[PDB]
């Protein structure tokens, strides 16, 4: 009269991240309310996007200074989740615990000089195939956009996800000497009498970024 | 509700198997992110 | 870009806001809870600017140099005379961060509202935009205004033994004088308790 | 060293005097923060002068402080018995180079 | 009343080390900075050292860079002037200073004053 | 795009400024309900075990997500492995009551033990960080065996708020390197 049943092998041993879920052993437990606590978040990436955090440069500081010489490159970083230079951000962050990625990086520079400290700038993105540039020149043949400074402080430029796969690695592999996605330079076209001023660069997230495959590979 | 994954009812009430939750009397950062500003602010660069 | 803020029977106009950022909410959530039986009070005379001085930014202040202020502190009027005289209290902040030196000037600083926070590393302050913040940048602005709500882990908490909020100011770029700058610029702060609730009044001294 | 004050100078009783202090070779300016220092011998000294224009509520209001001719500037008007003393001049340059001057002693006739 | 007292000071044979103690009373140690100088006996002013709040921010005259260390203690109100390999050039009355006063919350003040202690290296 | 870039107000741009197209977003691993509900191992103590959510390392994926929040809620789920038999005890509850088994007992079942218990802190939410070490209410209880040897959490219905900094590994060189999984 028993309903026949087959253990199959294999199936039943416990598996971190499975769906199922445990039996219970207390009911009947009522929690205090939680209705309509402040700073709710259910997706991390909203955050990503909501809040641009600070990018680090030479010396721990989360701006860029004028450059007065020949040499105009402010600025060049690999487009990694991993650089160094992202390495303080919460985008980061995320990504560190994320196998691949896939989306637009929005990167907000402010200018923080005086009134009377005029400036024109220019930043590039540099896909892979060929050595990054080292003058504006060369870099004016990239995806590219050229800013003054005025009223408006703050330029938001969207660096574009192109890549052969429809997602990229967050993670740089050893082997891989060149960045696969591409570096992200930035040019200081001119200046006025901005000598010594601070160029603050912050990082967050597109419209269409994703992050999938979780890992813990430590942090 | 994450990692469920089952098509199958759950075999104990939901009084048990979970914490009620009681009412009195939202999503703040899906909010915030809705509500950023896009597109340029002036006229056309190029 | 003139804004004009009215507590109580204080005022505070300024002629270069950037606007107010709200954080973590735009209103109150509810301040009647089962766990004070009704006999909450709103206490309408404490709801007014107390002003407080932060720091003194300087050319010698590099990236890093991070000032906190744990709100409840002390307060030499119907506020503190609240916190000695209830068991429960219950209130946000409008908090507005004037650092007045020239459009001269250059740096920036970031002012931000930090629930929880005793203290914070270099590191982390490349995430403190994480929280209700704003920006003062000598050539645009000189005032930041922030208001959040009540927020914690008990609707209402005992302010002698826990500080909620911890306003934060750290300097993103150091400040540049130049020659028409202004030498340094004295960071004061002026804060607004808002919707404030007591409950449990206690015996006198 | 590189601060440059009056060795000593003198001043006659309810007078004004000037105490200065340079650098050999540039100018003191409101970035170098300038301040001025009172000391008495066998005492600590006692601040003056700060940002080379302010001074703390119990200082009297004979002490002023300037930046005149490239150099910071402390004024004594209607000097009293009480000012003859070595007052010194602290000068801010670079974070880890702060600056004090030789000292100049005041003497009241 | 605000104030700063120094301790630990005395004659040393030069090449020694020892540790000046600061205390403070009638203020919060934890809201000041702490500067360090010296003054040799008919000679002016030296700025030897200066800690901030937290002693995250630390830095050093050239004249004593590495040979000096100085930390502090907010929980114990105190701050310490460590000295190592001492020379003859040394010996002075070492002040303990508060920089901060009403209307000045920075690094140039220099308002609080102890009595400083007096340090005497000779063989 | 320029802005005034003082304020908090979030300045999100897209490719179609330079005539570009924005794609789609498949942002479900990124969720918080989801990403947090998965066992974690902790280090377990070799008799009494308080059930503190602290108690996972900061550097693991659910250690390091879960502190991104100032204030958290979720419901608990245990996998034990224990000798003898497995007492539970709700927090605000005397250590003694851990050796009466009238409490939630597992009795020893064979590889190991899972429980789902439920949030009973006396508080709204919890914290990550307190301003007041955390007070002593922030536990979901206490766990006493014989010797318990291997303790995993899994946070369900998790709910955050406040979000707080969360760091990555800091390089010295350029970027960060690592062996990646490739085939031999």
């Amino acid at each position: 009269g028993i309903f026949p049943v087959a253990c199959s092998d294999g199936y039943g041993g416990l598996v971190t991240t499975d769906p199922k879920t445990a039996d219970p052993v207390y009911g009947k437990v009522f929690n205090p309310p939680r209705n309509l606590l402040p700073g709710r978040f259910t997706n991390l990436l909203d955050v990503a996007e909501a809040c641009p955090t600070f990018l680090r440069f030479d010396s721990d500081v989360p701006y860029v200074t004028t450059k007065t010489d020949s040499d105009r490159k402010l600025v060049q970083f690999d487009l990694s989740l991993a650089a160094k230079h992202m390495s303080n951000t919460f985008l980061a962050g995320l990504a560190q615990y994320y196998t691949q990625y896939s989306g637009t990086i929005n990167l907000h520079f402010m200018f923080t000089g005086p009134t009377d400290a005029k400036a024109r700038y220019m930043v590039a993105y540099a896909p892979p195939g060929m050595e990054p540039p080292t003058t504006p020149e060369a870099a004016a043949h990239c995806i590219h956009a050229e800013w003054d400074t005025g009223l408006n402080s703050k330029f938001t430029f969207s660096i574009p996800y192109l890549s052969a796969a429809d997602y990229a690695y967050t993670a740089s592999d050893v082997a891989e000497t060149t960045n696969v996605q591409g570096w992200v330079c930035l040019f200081q076209i001119t200046h006025g009498k901005a000598d010594g001023d601070a160029l603050v660069v912050l990082a967050s997230a597109g419209k269409d970024f994703d992050l999938r495959l979780p890992v813990d590979a430590r942090a | 509700s994450g990692n469920t994954g089952s098509i199958i009812n759950n075999y104990y009430m939901q009084q048990y198997q979970n914490s009620m939750d009681t009412q009195l009397g939202n999503d703040w950062f899906s909010k915030l992110a809705n509500t950023a500003f896009s597109g340029l602010f002036g006229a056309l660069l190029a | 870009r003139i804004l004009t803020t009215r507590n109580g029977h204080t005022t505070s106009t300024t002629q270069s806001s950037v606007g107010v950022t709200y954080g973590y909410a735009t209103a109150e959530d509810f301040v009647s809870g089962p766990n004070t039986s009704g006999l909450e009070t709103r206490v309408v005379q404490a709801e007014r600017f107390f002003k407080t001085h932060l720091f003194d930014w300087g050319t010698n202040d590099s990236f890093g140099r991070c000032h906190l202020l744990e709100l409840p502190t002390d307060h030499k009027g119907v506020y503190g005379s609240l916190t000695d005289s209830y068991a429960y209290m219950r209130n946000g902040w409008d908090v507005e961060v004037t650092a007045v030196g020239n459009q001269f000037n250059g740096g920036c600083l970031l002012v931000a509202m930090v629930p929880e926070l005793c203290s914070i590393t270099k590191r982390e302050l490349y995430q403190l935009t994480l929280f209700p913040h704003q920006f003062i940048n000598p050539r645009t602005n000189m005032t930041a205004h922030i208001t959040v709500p009540y927020l914690g882990v008990n609707r209402y908490d005992q302010y002698k033994v826990h500080k909620p909020w911890t306003l934060v100011v750290t300097v993103v770029a150091p400040l540049t004088v130049k020659n028409e700058g202004a030498p340094q610029i004295k960071v004061y702060a002026n804060i607004a308790p808002t919707n404030v609730y007591v409950a449990g009044e206690l015996p006198s001294k | 060293q590189t601060v440059i004050q009056e060795p000593a100078m003198s001043v006659s009783l309810g007078g004004t005097v000037t105490l200065t202090c340079g650098f050999i070779s540039g100018s003191v300016t409101g970035t170098n923060y300038p301040s001025w220092f009172q000391q008495t011998p066998g005492q600590p000294p006692r601040l003056l002068i700060y940002y080379a224009n302010s001074r703390p509520t119990e200082v009297p209001s004979r002490f002023s402080g300037a930046i005149s001719g490239n150099k910071a500037a402390l004024t004594i008007t209607g000097a009293q018995a009480e000012d003859e003393a070595d007052y010194f001049c602290c000068l801010y340059k670079t974070n880890n180079n702060i600056l004090f001057g030789g000292g100049t002693h005041l003497t009241v006739l | 009343e605000e104030k700063v007292v120094e301790s630990g000071g005395g004659l040393v044979q030069p090449g020694g080390s020892l540790r000046l103690s600061c205390v403070g009373s009638g203020f919060n140690f934890k809201n000041y900075e702490i500067n360090w100088v010296r003054q040799a006996p008919g000679k002016a002013l030296e700025w030897l050292a200066y800690i901030t709040q937290t002693s995250d921010f630390i830095y050093y005259a050239d004249s004593v860079k590495g040979r000096f260390t100085i930390s502090r203690d907010n929980s114990r109100n105190t701050a310490y002037l460590q000295m190592n390999n001492l020379r003859t050039e040394d010996t002075a009355r070492y002040f303990c200073t508060r920089a901060g006063l009403t209307g000045c919350k920075s690094r140039h003040c220099m308002y609080v004053w102890g009595p400083g202690a007096e340090v005497v290296v000779s063989s | 795009t320029t802005s005034a870039g003082e304020s908090a107000d979030p300045v999100t741009t897209t490719v179609e400024n330079y005539g570009g197209e924005t794609q789609a977003q498949r942002r479900q691993h990124t969720d918080v309900t989801f990403i947090l509900d998965r066992f974690v191992k902790v280090k377990p103590q070799e008799e009494i075990n308080v059930l503190d959510l602290m108690q996972i390392p900061a550097h693991t994926l659910v250690g390091a997500l879960l502190r991104t929040a100032t204030y958290y809620f979720s419901d608990l789920e245990l996998a034990v492995k224990h000798e003898g038999d497995l007492t539970w005890v709700p927090n605000g509850a005397p250590e003694a009551a851990l050796d009466n088994t009238t409490n939630p007992t597992a009795y020893h079942k064979e590889p190991l033990t899972r429980l789902a218990l439920p949030y009973t802190a006396p508080h709204r939410v919890l914290a990550t960080v307190y301003n007041g070490t955390l007070p002593t209410s922030f536990n979901y209880g206490a766990i006493k065996a014989t010797r318990v040897t291997e303790l995993l959490y899994r946070m369900k219905r998790a709910e955050t708020y406040c979000p707080r900094p969360l760091l990555a590994i800091q390089p010295s060189t350029a970027r960060h390197k690592q062996k990646i999984v490739a085939p031999v």
